[PDB]
């Protein structure tokens, strides 16, 4: 499983 | 430019009618029409010009992934995989060569404040990461090196002028976590970033309105599902 | 055109990777591509051409209705709504105009077998439907009769020559239906023709392996829940 | 509620 960076607000 | 004819209050406008209608190309035309008006960036545009590009080198990147993966199972069906492969790699570097090129002509040297520099910085971290996502020549070091090198004064500046909970400082520690992990082969400086940039969130989080708190414990999560992950 | 110099088979294999990337766009270019090499299309061959392009037109259809909704909401902004809303609707129909051309040259007319020919009508009178929803103008009962014209044409082969639960059949009589209710005001005919359809392709189940039966089953379930909002 | 029309296999 990849890593979670930022997400769009 | 294709948007020079069109006002900058007008470009804005219709970047967020292309939010509304998830037509995230227009709206990145749009933006990157806005910043070439030569005008600084509010807070609201910042996020308007982050959004749209994101969305699209978000597609890109998963169409990549799914035609690598492809390919590597593949190493006979000829050149096809490949050159296929190769189509949105070039497409997906020219996005980040824009997106870099709008950074250094001329956001970052025209950002003086914490909050843009450092939104600004990091920005230009993550591109380069998604160009070194793809490298392999002899450029994917040097790329390496560009991301590291942005990430780490956004990281300088963020620590002297933002607090712990500032969501931009936030999301910066997260990415430049990532970048540790996934890019630069160093999985104990991201965790050992994580850790520190929740623990050090976490005691400041007294200090912050509702709304605030719901911004910064949002990234901590995040911080926190990557540590699960990666320990 | 772009991909002139493109082997046939090798834009097939490309539109398949591009289906896996849910890369729409190239997969719709390669399968135009592939339609200009003259020869005609295999019933695979033909479900790419149909997935890519729906898949192109279903999005501008989904933004042309945001943007339409919108702007019927602020009739003061200035003219941006509909400078953007006309803006995605020539773009919604160049894409049209673009499948109704691969029909016309020369798809349809050397289409000898039932399923081509009925396929390649029914597709004709999508795409004209898809124009009447935006259309407003001189033009509008025009398109309407056109499209009214193909799927009528579609239907009278489709019933002399296919069984009724053969699923482009099927399929047809559910997107005339809903051409009946949605753009040509006679909800009447499209419940007529629902029910109608249901209940042959229902007596005729028995006839069908497991592997058919679940495809024309899926589509009884579609004019189902149609018959279900309509009535 | 719009119609459905036929879906993408
Ligand atoms: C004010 C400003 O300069 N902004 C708003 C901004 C840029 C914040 N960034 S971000 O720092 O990358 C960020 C992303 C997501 C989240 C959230 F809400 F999901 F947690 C966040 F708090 C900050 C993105 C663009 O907009
Ligand atoms: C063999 C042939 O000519 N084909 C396969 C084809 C064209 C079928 N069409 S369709 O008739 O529109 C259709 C769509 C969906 C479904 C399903 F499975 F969802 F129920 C269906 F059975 C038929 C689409 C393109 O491919
Ligand atoms: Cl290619
Ligand atoms: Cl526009
Ligand atoms: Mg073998
Ligand atoms: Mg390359
Ligand atoms: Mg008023
Ligand atoms: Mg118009």
């Amino acid at each position: 499983q990849r890593s979670t960076s930022t997400p769009n607000v | 430019g294709a948007m020079g004819s069109m006002e900058r209050a007008s470009l804005i406008q219709k970047a967020k009618l292309a939010e509304q209608a998830e037509r995230y190309e227009d709206m990145a035309a749009f933006m990157k029409g806005a910043v070439e008006k030569g005008e600084e960036l509010s807070c609201e545009e910042r996020n308007l010009l982050s959004v749209a590009y994101k969305n699209v080198v978000g597609g890109q990147r998963a169409a990549w992934r799914v035609l690598s993966s492809i390919e590597q199972k593949s190493n006979e069906k000829g050149p096809e995989v490949r050159e296929y492969r190769e189509k949105v790699e070039t497409e997906l570097q020219g996005v980040c060569d824009t997106v870099l090129g709008l950074l250094d002509s001329h956001l970052i040297k025209e950002a003086g404040d914490a909050e843009s520099r450092v939104f600004y910085l990091k920005m230009k971290g993550d591109y380069y990461r998604y160009l070194a996502e793809v490298a392999t020549g002899d450029d994917k070091k040097r790329i390496i090196d560009s991301a590291r090198s942005a990430y780490q004064e956004a990281m300088d500046i963020s620590k002297k002028e933002m607090p712990p909970t500032n969501p931009i400082r936030l999301g910066l520690a997260l990415n430049f976590s990532v970048f540790h992990y996934e890019i630069a082969n160093s999985p104990e400086e991201a965790i050992s970033l994580a850790k520190t940039t929740f623990d050090e969130a976490m005691a400041d989080l007294h200090t912050l309105s509702e709304d605030s708190y719901k911004d910064s414990t949002l990234i901590m999560q995040l911080l926190r599902d990557n540590l699960t992950l990666w320990t």
